[PDB]
């Protein structure tokens, strides 16, 4: 701020100011507020919790069977070397 | 007799002749033989084969 003297800023918005309304009153509100309605205990989903595999591994059974049995062929005899 | 025979048009696909004269072609006999290959004397060890 700057005065300026001898003109100087008026010392006050004066006396001669018009009083508008006299509307000033915000109502203080009253009031009651009741959200009852029956509430269900489930909500369907495609899917929630899953936790699904992006890759398997690869899984099997096991099996056996049989017996022993065989038909075989045999080397000659031969003359023994040494010993 | 039904599926190795094509008529000109049709599709050959699956057929072993195609023709005009198909659809009088005929099988006179089929023989098969099956040969297996396999190896032999299985081993067998302290803990069995």
């Amino acid at each position: 701020a700057l005065i300026n003297p001898q003109f100087p800023y008026a010392g006050p918005v004066p006396i001669p100011g018009p009083a508008p309304t006299e509307t000033m009153p915000l109502l203080n509100y009253r009031v009651e507020g009741r959200i009852a309605g029956i509430q269900q205990a489930r909500q369907f989903m495609p899917f929630l919790q899953g936790p699904h595999r992006a890759v398997a591994e690869q899984t099997y059974h096991a099996i056996g069977t049989g017996i022993q049995m065989g038909q075989t062929f045999n080397q000659p005899l031969i003359n023994t070397q040494e010993g | 007799n039904n599926t190795a025979f094509a008529a000109v048009g049709a599709n050959p696909l699956e057929a072993i002749y195609q023709g005009a004269g198909a659809a009088d072609c005929e099988f006179e006999e089929i023989s098969y033989t099956v040969y297996q290959s396999y190896l032999d004397q299985l081993p067998v060890g302290q803990n069995g084969y």
